[PDB]
């Protein structure tokens, strides 16, 4: 259920499934991988 | 004081159409003596669609210059669409603008042997000044396509001439269009100087193989203060095809101080080819003549309407004179049974 395609719809209709383009044979027991990494920083000169 | 804002967003997957390549940049500059410069450029690239924009505004006090272009282009197997716009605006003492717009497409659907193409240039040049207007544009475009249900080709040419200076208005319209089946020229001219006169002139010439020809010409000269009106109204229509005949309309008059005369003349000889080889014989004489004076007047109206085998003449004529009063009614009509 968690292996469904994820995309932003510029074109809503998919001529080929993203999984099909990925060529996987995903099963229920296959651990799908997701990792989000975000960094944010605001810089103030210590030279006052 | 300046700010640099740059963006690079890249969302990637398969199905390249689904892959976009976005970039946006913004740069601002502002010294204490206030000449301001601003610039922008935004880019996205996905196989399905690509549109590009760049705008750079400058402000040197009284002087302001605006440049901004945007061009989009669609690319698919059946068709490739192309739209481009460039805008140049500058304001120092007058407000003059130009905005050019090129459109293009080339659509081809070989499933039914269909090909369509149209290139349109839509450009505006405009100048604004206190006491003067200079506006004009050219609606230039052409077309072509061959489809079993529909096939056409021709060129369209429209020019719009407008201008203002002092208390006189100048406006010139002239449309010239050509097509395989329809050919027509439409010139229109108008001018009126303050509260002095009014010049109206019409030039319509329509060309049609199936219908025949039709000519409309008419001209107007009105002078104010003295209350004179003198417009010339004429027209000739040749009818060909299912309806064959001639329609002529002469419209004459002269409105003058204490004198007004109207001459209307509508004539038509029409033979309409109905289904089952039945012809309607329409022949009518509608003729009018009027005169008006403070002391005497007259009105005459005469109709001679005839359909197929039924003919009808209706006669009426009234004349006001101190010597004699005219009052007669002439009614005559025959209907074969």
């Amino acid at each position: 259920l968690l292996d469904s395609p994820i995309k932003v719809p510029l074109l809503l209709s998919e001529p080929i499934n993203i999984i099909d383009a990925l060529e996987m044979r995903d099963a229920v027991e296959k651990p799908q991988e997701f990792t989000i990494v975000a960094f944010v920083k605001y810089d103030k000169n210590q030279d006052v | 004081a300046g700010i640099a804002a740059s963006i690079t967003a890249k969302g990637e997957s398969k199905l390249e159409v689904l892959n976009f390549d976005f970039q946006a940049n913004a740069q601002l500059s502002n010294p204490k003596i206030n000449p301001l410069a601003l610039k922008e450029s935004v880019k996205f690239s996905s196989k399905y669609l690509r549109t590009e924009h760049g705008s750079e505004m400058l402000f040197f006090g009284n002087a302001i210059e605006g440049k901004s272009n945007t061009v989009a282009s669609l690319h698919t197997e059946k068709n490739t669409l192309e739209l481009s716009n460039g805008v140049i605006v500058k304001i120092n003492n007058q407000l003059t603008l130009d905005s050019n717009t090129k459109y293009f497409h080339k659509l081809n659907i070989p499933k039914l042997d269909f090909s369509s193409q149209a290139d349109l240039r839509n450009e505006i040049k405009t100048l604004l000044k206190a006491g003067h207007i200079a506006w004009t544009s050219s609606g230039k475009g052409s077309w072509k396509w061959a489809c079993p249900r529909f096939s056409d080709e021709g060129t369209h040419e429209s020019q719009i001439s407008f201008t203002i200076e002092g208390p006189l208005t100048s406006f010139g319209l002239s449309n010239k269009i050509n097509s395989k089946h329809l050919r027509v020229n439409q010139n229109l001219v108008y001018e009126s100087g303050s509260l002095n006169f009014s010049k109206l002139e019409i030039q319509s010439q329509v060309d049609s193989q199936h219908v025949g020809h039709s000519v409309l010409t008419a001209k107007g000269m009105a002078l104010f203060g003295e209350g004179k009106a003198e417009f010339t109204g004429r027209h000739d229509a040749h009818l060909n095809g299912k309806v064959i005949g001639t329609l002529k309309n002469s419209l004459f008059f002269s409105a003058q101080p204490f004198e007004i005369t109207a001459s209307t003349n509508n004539e038509g000889n029409l033979k309409v080819r109905f289904p089952l080889r039945l012809t309607g014989k329409i022949d009518f004489l509608n003729n009018y003549a009027l005169f008006l004076s403070p002391s005497a007047q007259q009105a005459s109206w005469q109709v001679s309407a005839r359909f197929n085998q039924y003919k009808y003449n209706q006669n009426f004529s009234a004349g006001n004179n101190e010597n004699i009063m005219e009052a007669h009614v002439g009614i005559n009509g025959e209907a074969n049974l």
